[PDB]
């Protein structure tokens, strides 16, 4: 059988954006195995060694004037730059979120009624649900599975409320989402 | 507020190589070694910006340079099998008779190898089903995904089968219509 | 079944190509390495294997990479001793003394030459616009050789009696090379290169990259040009 | 618009 060893070589660039482009941070950074080994950090200039096996390589490249400058000045060349020609279909991409409301199939203690939020194929990940109890939010008993990126640029998520139902009620869902410019909403009728 | 990575690797003694670019979590693109082209990850990103794939291809090489350096640096030191977490889920609201996509989700795991097979039944199924490359991670482990789109019915039952050296025995995350 | 033959729309035109025809002659003209009797030493990628072969001529590499279709192919090849022959290139060639890179020209050297250094001849009839203009015979030291030795030697003939390729353009609007082989199957290769301004070396190539090989004793090759007007 | 990579730095051999 195939039992050899595997030796693994992983090299990150990394451009992080704050402020659209106001702010920029480039992190270059080598990983072995598992382990990072050394890294180029524009908030500190010059490649730094983060663990024994990378001291070789920050002293040689840190050595490199050509290297050094080129690193220098990618939060610009790069970071800046690949953000400008990808904007439009990133940072402005955006797909509404599909909202509906039903019970749970669950339905554990009795007298209740666990209601399910689902709010999928929306992007970008950024999004706020909110559960309502006649025109009031609701801070207890709300249960969520958290974001789930689909990888294939959307997201869902479930959001629940534990409910003690009262025929006449109004339970409602708010999702707001850059995609629309006025907050979504589902009701269930208890 | 945004993080785009160039995430790129070389692995021995498959001779694996990648070159690819995230947007939040996202792939935009990776080259193919073979046919030396870029591949969008939704075609409509190709109508908007080009990649030279070229430019992957001398990346590579020097990644694999670098990967010898530093096999032999370490005193051949093998990495250490990481297994995956497993998931499967649909990537809507299942209803029957209703078109919809399994998602298996593969995830913390290392290295980058990983054999990955639908089972509709205990059977095979190869109709359909797609996969992305794998996905970088803040902690250095992968992520990939697999899809597999089709009709819900409580007849149907799906496995997705996952195969890693850090899994002692295959991996199979079953999926059904609970109802 | 065989590769059906192209129709003029199949076919790239030089009238629709604005770069420089001279980078496609460069792969043609006294352009290619050879190397007998040889095993692969490493291997960059799972579908290709590199081998040490040094530039006789002008000393411009030692360690060429070959690139084919599919591991299967690498695999059949790798601890084999065998002949190289193929059209090199060095833009964007890459893999980890100088380096050149190449697609296919692999084949088993083991009982696959004649005895005494007799070299095999092979005809190869040329047409321009549809009539047979002059015919003549290429040569290999190889029973079953690779169609792109075959290829690269008829057109390094073509360029010196036909200007096949130029600096910049060539005499005629399209050309492919089609190959018939004893048992009725044939296929060619479009002889020009894709529209647009630039010629991409490496992509054309990668052509070669099935190492289809063909038997030269009985292997048959035809060369089909059009001019622009006629 | 095309997206520009950033190049591999060698190690020391």
């Amino acid at each position: 059988g195939d039992t050899r060893p595997r030796f693994l070589w992983q090299l990150k660039f990394e451009c992080h954006f704050f402020n659209g482009t106001e702010r920029v941070r480039l992190l270059e950074r080598c990983i072995y195995n598992q382990e990072e080994s050394v890294r180029f950090d524009s908030d500190v200039g010059e490649y730094r060694a983060v663990t024994e096996l990378g001291r070789p390589d920050a002293e040689y490249w840190n050595s490199q004037k050509d290297l050094l400058e080129q690193r220098r000045a990618a939060v610009d060349t790069y970071c800046r730059h690949n953000y400008g020609v990808g904007e439009s279909f990133t940072v402005q991409r955006r797909v509404e979120p599909k909202v509906t409301v039903y019970p749970s199939k669950t339905q554990p203690l009795q007298h209740h009624n666990l209601l399910v939020c689902s709010v999928s194929g929306f992007y970008p990940g950024s999004i706020e649900v909110r559960w309502f109890r006649n025109g009031q939010e609701e801070k207890a008993g709300v249960v969520s599975t958290g974001l789930i990126q689909n990888g294939d640029w959307t997201f869902q998520t479930l959001v629940m409320l534990e409910t003690v139902p009262r025929s006449g009620e109004v339970y409602t869902c708010q999702v707001e989402h850059p995609s629309v410019t006025s907050p979504l909403t589902v009701e269930w009728r208890a | 507020e945004h993080v785009i990575i160039q995430a790129e690797f070389y692995l021995n003694p498959d001779q694996s190589g990648e070159f690819m670019f995230d947007f939040d979590g996202d792939e935009i693109f990776h080259v193919d070694m073979a046919k030396k082209e870029t591949v969008w990850r939704l075609e409509e990103f190709g109508r908007f910006a080009s990649f030279e794939a070229q430019g992957a291809l001398a990346n590579i090489a020097v990644d694999k340079a670098n990967l010898e350096i530093m096999t032999k640096r370490s005193n051949y030191t093998p990495i250490t099998n990481v297994p995956p977490e497993v998931t499967v889920l649909t990537n809507s609201p299942v209803e029957l008779r209703e078109p919809n996509v399994l998602i298996c989700f593969i995830d913390k795991f290392t290295p980058p190898v990983v054999n990955v097979t639908w089972l509709r039944n205990g059977k095979p199924v190869t109709t359909g089903v797609s996969e992305t490359v794998f996905l970088p991670r803040e902690d250095h482990l992968f992520r990939k995904f697999h899809y597999l789109p089709f009709l819900p019915s409580t007849e149907d039952v799906y496995d997705c089968r996952v195969e890693h050296w850090g899994l002692d025995e295959p991996l199979l995350k079953h999926w059904e219509f609970d109802a | 079944e065989s590769q059906p033959d192209p129709m003029p729309d199949d076919l790239h035109k030089s009238s629709e190509f604005t770069g420089t025809m001279g980078n496609m002659k460069y792969l043609y003209d006294d352009h290619y390495v050879s190397a007998t009797k040889v095993k692969s030493v490493d291997s960059f990628f799972k579908w290709d294997l590199i081998y040490n072969i040094s530039d006789k001529k002008l000393k411009n590499y030692d360690k060429v990479k070959t690139e084919l279709l599919n591991e299967d192919l690498a695999k059949k090849y790798k601890d084999e001793v065998v002949d190289v022959y193929g059209s090199n290139y060095y833009v964007n060639c890459y893999f980890s003394g100088g380096k050149t890179c190449m697609y296919g020209g692999i084949t088993k050297h083991e009982g696959n030459h004649f005895d005494n250094g007799n070299l095999q001849n092979v005809l190869v009839r040329v047409y321009e616009n549809k009539r047979n203009t002059i015919s003549f015979e290429v040569q290999t030291d190889k029973k079953s050789v690779t169609a792109q030795e075959l290829d690269i030697k008829a057109r390094n003939f073509l360029i010196n009696k036909k200007n096949l390729y130029e600096f910049n353009s060539s005499p005629y609007e399209t050309g492919y090379i089609k190959f018939i082989e004893n048992n009725g199957n044939t296929f060619w290769y479009d002889m020009m290169p894709a529209p647009g301004d630039k010629f991409d070396q490496s992509k054309y190539l990668m052509m070669y990259n099935d190492n289809k090989t063909v038997d030269s004793k009985s292997v048959k090759i035809e060369v089909h040009l059009t001019t622009k007007n006629g | 618009p095309e997206v520009i990579p950033m190049f591999s730095a060698l190690s020391e051999g």
